[PDB]
RNA sequence: GAUCUGGUUGAUUCUGCCAGUAGUCAUAUGCUUGUUUCAAGGACUUAGCCAUGCAUGCCUCAGAAUCACUGCGCAGGAAUCUGCGCAUGGCUCAUUACAUCAGACGUAAUCUGCCGCCAAAAUUUUGCGCAUUACUGGAUAACUUGGCGAAACGCCAAGCUAAUACAUGAACCAAUCGGACGCUCUCUUUGGGACGUCCAGCGAAUGAAUGAAACCAACGCCUCCGGAGGCAGUAACACUCAGACGUGUUGACUCAAUUCAUUCCGUGCGAAAGCCGAGCUGCUCGGCGUCUACUGACGAACAACUGCCCUAUCAGCCAGUGAUGGCCGUGUAGUGGACUGCCAUGGCGUUGACGGGAGCGGGGGAUUAGGGUUCGAUUCCGGAGAGGGAGCCUGAGAAAUAGCUACCACUUCUACGGAGGGCAGCAGGCGCGCAAAUUGCCCAAUGUCGAAAAAAUACGAUGAGGCAGCGAAAAGAAAUAGAGCCGACCGUGUGGUUGUUUUCAAUGGGGGAUACUCAAACCCAUUCAAUAUCGAGUAACAAUUGGAGGACAAGUCUGGUGCCAGCACCCGCGGUAAUUCCAGCUCCAAAAGCGUAUAUUAAUGCUGUUGCUGUUAAAGGGUUCGUAG
RNA sequence: CAGAUACAGAAACACGGGAGCAGUUCGCAUGUCAUGCAUGGGCGUCCGUGAAUUUUACUGUGACCAAAAAGAUGCGACCAAAGCAGUUUGCCGACUUGAAUUACAAAGCAUGGGAUAACGAAGCAUCAGCCC
RNA sequence: AACCAUGACACCCAUGAAUUGGGGA
RNA sequence: GGAAGUCGGCAAAAUAGAUGCGUAAGUUCGCAAGAAGCAUUGGCUCUGAGGGCAAUUGCCAACUCAGAACUGCUUACGGCGGGGAAUCCAACUGUAUAAUU
């Protein structure tokens, strides 16, 4: 079948390798996944040494982390926005590692108001929490490049998993000069 | 995934004749390496002639008469290695597996108190889930909470009947070692020094008791004690002292002449 | 160790190894050589004709198997 | 053993090749062969074609028995389901030069059943109706009732019943530790404490932290109700624990490991909802069996530093469609141009690339002053294949040939609808050739597999393996006679000797056991009385194969032929007296052996590094310049 | 004595997670809500940081190397080709052996520095006292 | 028969008469 | 069916644009050569490359080439080389019997 050996390539001198022995199972490959975007569906692949991989087909949502605040939250993926391998991957709405996507940002608006008391269920709050917010508010600040995004309810993020391998779509928000990189890029 | 062992490919220390059969018993995986061990069927049938054929060893081993670490073993192809106590309670004899002065396997009769003691060489120290320091041993045992001073090269004195550590003997120049691989196997001497060579094999320079000098790779010494006297275990006849080949030949010749 | 031969790639150089082989019958030597391609990080900056020390790695390409440490 | 000899001339001294000579576990053919020991044996050519039979299965005290099975309720248990194995062994050498392999090393780039040490505190369940606490559910074989089909390792429907197959599901009584809230209670002035609620097990994914070692304002303490010091001591942490980690490992880590946040839905997790011994429904002790997590060993795959015949009447090779490198990606167990998209223009070569020829690598054999030349299909290690060539399921591990699917070439049975076959496994046949063995016995030894020690009211398989039949491949021992007697002598100077008569002991070829061997038979090894056991005398128990001019040991013998017939490896012999042909008689070599043919090593200083030759014998370029060397 | 000249793997600066109680050489007292049952003048160690900071071939000796085969050490398998076994003027045993080698080239620790070869230089391209 | 049928570079090596070119006395 | 017709393949049929690859004998080294031969081609929805002017931004122009997904065929205007192996003659381009060469 598909093979991963080197017996078919050319030598560095340009010569042609003569092949003795038949094909072996240890170097087999398999057809890719081409993970789309939609309702979740997976298939079990029996790997080497027992085990199983989650071939992800049309995943829908995943866990997106917030590095600066050391937090994570479950959010939905709206659409893929950027890819670096090819433009054709964006059009087909495929999911692979390091894609640039957009997420709802409604849950993150909930976390920020709960954690800090700033809303972009707040008046109802005990006096202990009503004094803790000012403590965090004193020694923590936020950037306009992300304050504006939360107001608009649409956040840019990047995938950080292998959907055709682990069957998930995890990621992290874009902050700092990296975010300004893609903002100019779009 | 091999399952046989041709006679000619077997280790020489088993001393199996090349005219008797074509195959040898392949040692199953376990505490000691295939090259650096001898099986239980070998000991029962070839060292002590309790059993004549290989069917008789089954008639002994399948009953659990033979013990190898305080637990009876029923597998003939069990791998038994250096510093292992073999006791047959019915016959009452206990042997410890050691190397003789020529690098061959030696079984020396030990006492009752000695048979409960075993020495182990640390090879790796790591942490388990939680914070559990567990140290691996040259025979594969894992010790759950060793002395926090234990390191790679040291050795542990172990009680087998009840599982606990007696004491830890670290490494250093004063201590006495025994060479466990490399054609110097079976020599006792002190640590003159050890050379580092980072990224490669350390070289340890040793001095024999008779003032001779010899060297070997640092991964072949098994520190026994801090002095020759303070040895927790017994020792073979020669005490690991090798002498000249011509002197060996001459002593053997005259000894045969006085004998007859 | 070897001598840097070509630096036409990107973050990659070619080094030449010169040695002598001994033929038993004629009790004499003969020059030989072997070519080896290695990866060179931008911390260094070797010119053709220098000497480099290289250590093994994991396969980084079809041919590259060594990495450059301590150009001299 | 550091050796040489015949042929060019009327003679001589050379160069030089032909011929002689000794080996070969090196093949074949010819002649001849009493004993015994040890032994290779259809590679060579045709990896050509194959009739028939056998080669891989396994049950203990310890998964599952209502055989309409057997033996006097107890035992033995045919048959099927479940667990493990069949990827090992055996055979062959077709392919193959940055491949395979050998010496040295790696995986910090990974997977890993059986084996060895060893770990486990998540889970609201069941009976009664709120008190109690593991007697959980359905189905399916084997069977019998109909059967189909010419077969065929063919197949259908109905009715029963198990589990260590399958599927659910266990509060109990079980610790330690940490986060987030309430506008619930208490005190003084996040203050603190409590009460309530939610989350907090192993493993996986994502993100953050640790993974060290180079004068004031708030808090602690002391001193003298409340009301004021000013720094002696003092690992830290607001009590339940005044040390319950301030310290993983490496040559090196984005590794080991800890805390926090948001998440795993089948593609993971048990106390088998179990099997035997006992001891005393109702308890105690002891052997077993199985899920999941972790790291040692037996392994697997991949990378590879150096080396390995002949050829230039093979000089350039590589890039659309991957060639050399870069960047995010995808596939894999994992790295990688292994692969998709984009980018750059590289990589190799007279130190022989690219192409062609012969060829499985090595450990090693033959020949040996020394240096060398040559062989290696073949018993150990590694690789590869199962008529030709490709795909894949199940497994921890296969791209498996006594697994499946298809196509190509040959091929078997049939009722003409169809169904099969794979000896480069064992023995055997046809063909091919100069050329190679019995259609034998056994699990006794050596081992592998297994649910197994051996013994019984109760015998695991195994052409792997071993044993014997055939066998001048080759190798080791070794008979075919020893002492005298009396004449006849031969030479030499009285002492070996050469036939003629004739005794006199000894021994094995030959044949037989009280018997040994043997897994059973055979061969060795013992022995012809231990009261008590067969046998050489023209020793018909009869040694051959090549030669006698030279090389080269051995006849100037006797008949026949007449440049004929023939010999002769080379020089030569034969035309009427042949030292050479065909024969008789003698003799020589070596001997149960000896000739012939082909290949190869030494002879060969006729391939010369040690160590050749080049004025005239073969051979110095027409002369200068000149780069790699 | 020191220092000063040469030489130096070595010299200066630090590490108490550094030398199984912080190496070697010139039992009162602290604590006591305690298992607190505890503690009671230079070298040479160790680990990091800066000056300094030569490599190869050849030769000696070690490291590291399946067996079978090959050389061989020991033992009348009746000898030998073989094989690792076997020997007691006898008992319920004793002595036990099975040594030790080699290796095309490459590889790896350390000794010398004679013959060698790899770098560098082309000398005005160089100028630089030390101490207080 | 492009011949000395005699490749290029370097060292040592016995005598007596001549000859071509330069130099010293 | 495929030159059997005929003095004779006369006449007809037949090839055909463009793009990528590939191309022999012979040779005066220029050629032979479009030698020979193989593949692709529609419609629709997109993507990339190739520029100018003002202060990294803004505005603006030309159709060429390359690539992808989906979808379809009844092979579907016009225009547009059939090819190969040889023999004889003349080297070649050219001229030449207006009205049979
Ligand atoms: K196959
Ligand atoms: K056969
Ligand atoms: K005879
Ligand atoms: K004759
Ligand atoms: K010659
Ligand atoms: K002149
Ligand atoms: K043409
Ligand atoms: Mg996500
Ligand atoms: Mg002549
Ligand atoms: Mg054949
Ligand atoms: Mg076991
Ligand atoms: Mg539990
Ligand atoms: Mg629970
Ligand atoms: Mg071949
Ligand atoms: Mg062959
Ligand atoms: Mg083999
Ligand atoms: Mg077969
Ligand atoms: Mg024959
Ligand atoms: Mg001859
Ligand atoms: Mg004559
Ligand atoms: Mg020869
Ligand atoms: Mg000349
Ligand atoms: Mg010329
Ligand atoms: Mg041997
Ligand atoms: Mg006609
Ligand atoms: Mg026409
Ligand atoms: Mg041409
Ligand atoms: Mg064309
Ligand atoms: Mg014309
Ligand atoms: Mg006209
Ligand atoms: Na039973
Ligand atoms: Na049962
Ligand atoms: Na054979
Ligand atoms: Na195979
Ligand atoms: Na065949
Ligand atoms: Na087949
Ligand atoms: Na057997
Ligand atoms: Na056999
Ligand atoms: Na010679
Ligand atoms: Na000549
Ligand atoms: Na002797
Ligand atoms: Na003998
Ligand atoms: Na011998
Ligand atoms: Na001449
Ligand atoms: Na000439
Ligand atoms: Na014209």
């Amino acid at each position: 079948g598909i093979v991963r050996s080197r017996l078919h390539k050319r030598k560095i001198t340009g010569g042609k390798t003569k092949i003795h022995r038949k094909r072996m199972k240890a170097e087999l490959g398999r057809l890719p996944a081409n993970t789309k975007l939609g309702p979740r569906r997976v298939s079990p692949v029996r790997a080497r040494g027992g085990n199983f991989k989650l071939r992800g087909l049309r995943l829908d949502t995943g866990n997106f982390a917030w590095g600066t605040e050391a937090s994570a939250q479950r959010a939905r993926i709206l659409d893929v926005v950027y890819n670096a391998t090819s433009n054709e991957l964006v059009r087909t709405k495929t999911l692979v590692k390091n894609c640039i996507v957009v997420v709802d940002a409604a849950p993150f608006r909930l976390w920020y108001a709960k954690h800090y008391g700033i809303d972009l269920d707040v008046k109802k709050a005990s006096s202990k929490l009503k004094r803790k917010w000012e403590y965090r508010r004193k020694h923590h600040k936020i950037e306009k490049a992300l304050a504006d995004q939360l107001r608009e309810g649409r956040l840019l993020a990047r995938i950080t998993s292998r959907p055709g391998q682990t069957g998930r779509a995890d990621g992290a928000l874009l902050e700092g000069a990296e975010l300004q990189f893609y903002l100019k890029k779009l | 995934a091999k399952k046989h062992l041709k006679r000619l490919y077997a280790p020489k220390d088993w001393m199996l004749s090349k005219l008797t059969g074509v195959f040898a018993p392949r040692p199953r995986a376990g505490p000691h390496k295939l090259r650096e061990c001898l099986s239980l069927l070998i000991i029962i049938r070839n060292r002590l002639k309790y059993a004549l054929n290989a069917l008789e060893a089954q008639m002994i081993l399948r009953q659990g008469l033979v013990c190898v670490d305080g637990k009876p073993r029923k597998d003939g192809k069990y791998p038994a290695g250096f510093m292992d106590v073999v006791e047959i309670p019915k016959t009452g004899d206990r042997f410890r597996i050691l190397y003789d002065v020529k690098g061959r396997f030696a079984l020396v009769r030990v006492s009752e108190a000695e048979s409960s003691i075993k020495m182990m060489k640390v090879v790796n120290v790591y942490t388990g889930t939680g914070r559990i320091p567990v140290a691996v041993t040259h025979d594969g045992h894992r010790i759950r909470y060793p002395d926090p001073r234990t390191s790679r090269g040291d050795t542990l004195v172990y009680d087998v009947k009840e599982k606990k550590v007696l004491d830890l003997i670290k490494i250093g120049n004063g201590k006495v070692v025994m060479v466990t691989g490399g054609a110097n196997r079976g020599r006792i001497g002190e640590i003159v020094s050890i050379e580092r060579h980072p990224g490669a094999f350390d070289i340890a320079r040793l001095k024999d008791a008779s003032g001779h000098e010899f060297a070997t790779r640092a991964t072949n010494i098994f520190v026994i004690g801090k002095d020759m006297s303070s040895v927790p275990v017994t020792l073979p006849k020669q005490q690991g002292l090798r002498i000249n080949v011509i002197q060996e030949r001459e002593e053997k010749l005259i000894a045969a002449e006085t004998r007859r | 160790r070897g001598v840097v031969h070509s630096t036409k790639m990107r973050r990659s150089i070619v080094i030449r190894r010169n040695y002598l082989h001994f033929i038993r019958k004629y009790q004499r030597y003969q020059k030989r050589h072997r070519n080896i391609t290695v990866h060179c990080s931008p911390c260094f900056d070797p010119k053709p004709g220098d000497e480099v020390v290289v250590g093994q790695c994991r396969p980084l390409s079809k041919t590259i198997r060594y990495n450059v440490l301590q150009v001299v």
